[PDB]
RNA sequence: GCGGGGUUGAGCAGCCUGGUAGCUCGUCGGGCUGAAAACCCGAAGAUCGUCGGUUCAAAUCCGGCCCCCGCAACCA
RNA sequence: UGCCUGGCGGCCGUAGCGCGGUGGUCCCACCUGACCCCAUGCCGAACUCAGAAGUGAAACGCCGUAGCGCCGAUGGUAGUGUGGGGUCUCCCCAUGCGAGAGUAGGGAACUGCCAGGCAU
RNA sequence: CGUCGUAGUCCGGAUUGGAGUCUGCAACUCGACUCCAUGAAGUCGGAAUCGCUAGUAAUCGUGGAUCAGAAUGCCACGGUG
RNA sequence: UCCUCCUAAAGAGUAACGGAGGAGCACGAAGGUUGGCUAAUCCUGGUCGGACAUCAGGAGGUUAGUGCAAUGGCAUAAGCCAGCUUGACUGCGAGCGUGACGGCGCGAGCAGGUGCGAAAGCAGGUCAUAGUGAUCCGGUGGUUCUGAAUGGAAGGGCCAUC
RNA sequence: CCGACUUACCAACCCGAUGCAAACUGCGAAUACCGGAGAAUGUUAUCACGGGAGACACACGGCGGGUGCUAACGUCCGUC
């Protein structure tokens, strides 16, 4: 489960989660995993989808991830009021936009990235697509 | 605020005094400075004193 | 330089044991005789031979013969 | 002043002839020579750092700056500001009879001496080699003498390269190897 | 929790502004570093105020080797 | 370096004068020659310049670079000044020490009329 | 939720204004006894609970964490 | 009025680095010497004085060069004031403003006053 | 008789390098001795403990058994005491 | 109670038991002026010397430093070193800033006298922003200002201060 | 003492490519705010002084957010 080392202040804002995303091209490898929805993806949910695409393709070839939880979420003890400060830590996010190019992968045939993508997008909260690399 | 307060009276003779602070642990030695006396109008030099 | 900070410094004469003498400015006041100078320590003719290296054959052979 | 005018026409001759320069002042010449004395001992004691100035002076004659900890270092534990070493810069005229005298006198004198190294010319043609023993130097009286210190040398020159430094050295029959 | 306290607003910022006809002394900026530098007829006080020094219409001009702002008070 | 670190040392006393904008007698001092101007509070325009390049100042003097040189370009200085109506100057010695050749410029054109 | 504590194998001092680690029992090697205790002599030992941070330097100072001991968890 | 050099600016990288070449009649720089003026928490290195035997080697100036730094459109995108709408965490429509990044490209500065040297 | 003058020393000889002698078919593991160079610890020894009542203790050399060579051990012998 | 950033929506201001840290001091030089200087870090060479002491050269260009928290500044240095000194003066102040108010803050310039500098000039504390307590009552020094018939005095006033 | 090679291991600095930031900025709007000039419109709508107040529990909706579960007809600000 991906979460930074250090960080410079540990409670962050809530935020909003406007605009559109920068990441759109398959940068890295041959195939990609594209954002069409909005929201965050957790930890959780990021470490589940590399482990089913790895196991899903015999771990051969590579795969990048091109995002990274860095945004802490926190939430406040069970049962208690709502004043006494800003709750504690209890899991890191990653604000997608749509057009976010999740994941990455080559190495493979073309049909198995098609089963191990819809294999990994069965276990995420957004809506994806299938992408491939483009020349320029 | 180990640096505690004193006066610096003028040796002109007339009662006028300036105030200030000094740390008395490391500089023990008396206080001595070229200061304008306003009853005289001439700068004349003062002398540290006991604040009382 | 500082006119009294620096100590004394002038001419004196020094006689190395093999007969070369130098004339230079030094600290010491009076003259000085030398045990060894730059014309002759062995660095020309003594530091070659130094290497010591050694032979155990041909040393073998000097000891008795067949 | 005997090495000085020995430079002035035999050295600038022999490299003007072996390097092929175009210009006069494009021979190499030696700037500065500094004497280092670092007292690590000095934080506990201070009788014995007025004694190395003291012998420093007379090795050279010039009265040696007292020099300072630039930044603070745990590791031998020391603060900024204390006083741990001495050193000189002999520039000219002195520079050139403390020249002399030590190619001439010290180094002979210098225990098991067997040439010096020509690998520490620090890449840029500025010679720096360090003695063992103070002793080597007749300035100093040796019954007289209570700990057996040591300095080291650097003689400082304008050689661009490696070579034109170890050369203009070499001119003068430095001991190398 | 441990982090209730702040500090009282200072009222910083640019008191008058470019092309106003001010009179000598008025506060021009309040400023914590010299973030403006004293041009022509401006002087710089203890706490680095720029102020005027004689009557006429304030002008920003960026200048120097540094890109500086310098706040000049043009003739009038 | 030693040029980069001379402009480095002017260049505060030129800012104060220029903010006070008062005319100003630049000098320049080399080895061999020394040179003097007075130049406008603008700081763009000079108004007078001597210096011992010139023939008709070298020509009385036995070497360029010396005190008795420094006071003779000085005094010429001085006089160009007054004779064009220059009188109230502020001196900006230019990063050298104001001792030797170039307290002797200021001195002579002090005594021969200028003001500063 | 709030105060105190974590230190040689065990029980514990001192962490003092941050440069410096001490006691008893225990342990090791000789001595006494025929032998084992008791006793005598000489030794040794710690990254001061964990991890970040400010210093030249943290067992000491700061913040978070784990364990132990008390205090409170009431009016309905 | 043409070239070169020095001083003071305007402007603050289209003006700054790097690579190669080039400059000494004058100017500038390194250079020679240090009792004196003055100076080194030691040192004529810096600062200072008295000078011209040598060299443009270093520095500095000039010229050339796109390996960088830098500037930079047009068009599109993001954002947004006003009014309206939706599937209302966020968007869309009418209208006005319109980036940042990036692309083609530009680019080895330009200019004012004074003085000196060389030619007209 | 001379020298050393309270020192890690002209005390002490360990350790190590180079060159040898003798015995024995054969001195590497693993003999004794010699020459040159090297000169550790040691400045009278904690708790404790041993021998000795007269030619004894202490101290200084000499011989023998074993044995081709190989004792600071053992068994004897005398000198001072 | 006070200071720094964000929340704070590009002038100012703006709340929560919101997110993060500090202050209740220090300095007779760590203030003023004149003159001078440039770091952090790394590479190479060098006796003890070691990853790290001091020396020489190079790369680098403020990633360093500011008496202390953070922010904004700072090479003309506000950072570092040396000489001389008390402007850490007295009475004032055109004109502004910020406050409901009490108040707090910036300020050229005038008069007297002073320090540094040859001089133009700079200096009414410290690179700036925290380092703090209204009034009453009482203490000390100065000043005929006042002084209950008059001359004093006590007490009170004013100035400086606890 | 020096060292010897390679090992499905980690990895500083630098170079190329790709993201994230309220307490990061070599860039950077729309708005909003201050000042100057002009015309039209508005029962001076503006400011100063004096007499009398009330009020200092606010609510929801849009836009920009903190806190909460990007929960609440939740809570706290700015603006309409
Ligand atoms: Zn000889």
């Amino acid at each position: 489960m991906l979460q930074p080392k250090r960080t410079k202040f540990r409670k962050m804002h809530k935020g909003r989660n406007r605009g559109l995303a920068q990441g759109t091209d398959v940068s890295f490898g041959s195939f990609g995993l594209k954002a069409v929805g909005r929201g965050r993806l957790t930890a959780r949910q990021i470490e589940a989808a590399r482990r089913a695409m790895t196991r899903a393709v015999k771990r051969q070839g590579k795969i990048w991830i091109r995002v990274f939880p860095d945004k802490p979420i926190t939430e406040k003890p069970l049962a208690v009021r709502m004043g006494k400060g800003k709750g504690n830590v209890e899991y890191w996010v990653a604000l997608i936009q749509p057009g976010k190019v999740l994941y990455e992968m080559d190495g493979v045939p073309e049909e198995l990235a098609r089963e191990a993508f819809k294999l990994a997008a069965a276990k995420l909260p957004i809506k994806t697509t299938f992408v491939t690399k483009t020349v320029m | 605020g180990i640096r505690e307060k004193i006066k610096l009276v003028s040796s002109a003779g007339t009662g006028h005094f300036y105030t200030t602070t000094k740390n008395k642990r490391t500089k023990p030695e008396k206080l001595e400075l070229k200061k304008f006396d306003p009853v005289v109008r001439q700068h004349v030099i003062y002398k540290e004193a006991k604040i009382k | 330089m500082k006119k009294d900070i620096h100590p004394k410094y002038e001419e004196i004469t020094a006689s190395c044991s093999c007969g070369n003498v130098m004339k230079i400015r030094s600290t010491v006041g009076h003259d000085l005789n030398l045990d060894v100078c730059s014309k002759c320590h062995p660095f020309f003719t003594g530091k070659q031979r130094d290497v010591a290296t050694g032979g155990r054959v041909d040393r073998f052979n000097k000891r008795f013969n067949i | 002043a005997k090495l000085h005018d020995y430079y002035k026409d035999e050295v600038v001759k022999k490299l003007m002839t072996e390097f092929n320069y175009n210009s006069v002042m494009q021979v190499p010449r030696v700037e500065k020579i500094t004497l280092n004395m670092g007292v690590g001992e000095a934080i506990a004691d201070k009788k014995l750092l007025d004694n190395a100035a003291a012998d420093l002076a007379a090795i050279s004659g010039q009265k040696p700056l007292i020099t300072k900890a630039r930044k603070s270092v745990a590791g031998f534990k020391i603060r900024q500001g204390y006083p741990i070493g001495c050193k000189v810069t002999l520039r000219g005229e002195r520079m050139w009879e403390f020249f002399e005298r030590l190619i001439t006198i010290a180094v002979p004198r210098i225990r098991d001496f067997r040439g010096l190294s020509a690998k520490s010319f620090d890449g840029r043609g500025n010679y720096s080699m360090g003695v063992r023993e103070q002793i080597i130097f007749p300035e100093i009286d040796y019954d007289k003498v209570d700990r057996v210190r040591g300095l080291d040398i650097t003689i400082t020159t304008t050689a661009k390269s490696d070579e034109e430094g170890r050369a203009l050295l070499a001119a003068f029959d430095f001991p190398f190897r | 929790t441990r982090n209730g306290r702040d500090s009282e607003a200072k009222r910083l910022g640019v008191k008058r502004f470019g092309g106003e006809s001010v009179l000598a002394g008025s506060i021009i900026v309040r400023q914590r570093g010299t973030k403006f530098h004293a041009g022509a007829n401006v002087g710089c006080g203890r706490d680095h105020t720029l102020f005027a020094k004689a009557d006429g219409k304030v002008k920003f001009e960026v200048k120097g080797p540094k890109n500086r702002k310098f706040i000049s008070i043009e003739a009038e | 370096d030693k040029k980069s670190a001379r402009i480095r040392r002017a260049t505060r006393a030129r800012r104060k004068l220029q903010e006070l904008g008062a005319t100003r007698l630049v000098v320049h001092r080399t080895p061999r020659h020394i040179y003097a101007q007075v130049i406008a509070p603008n700081g763009s325009e000079v108004l007078v310049a001597a210096s011992t390049v010139e023939k008709a100042i070298a020509e009385q003097l036995k070497y360029t670079g010396n005190k008795d040189a420094a006071a003779a370009v000085g005094k010429a200085v001085a006089e160009r000044a007054l004779e064009k109506g220059i009188k109230d100057v502020s001196f900006d010695r230019s990063g050298f020490q104001y001792h030797g050749r170039v307290q002797a410029l200021a001195d002579a054109a002090r005594e021969a009329g200028l003001q500063f």
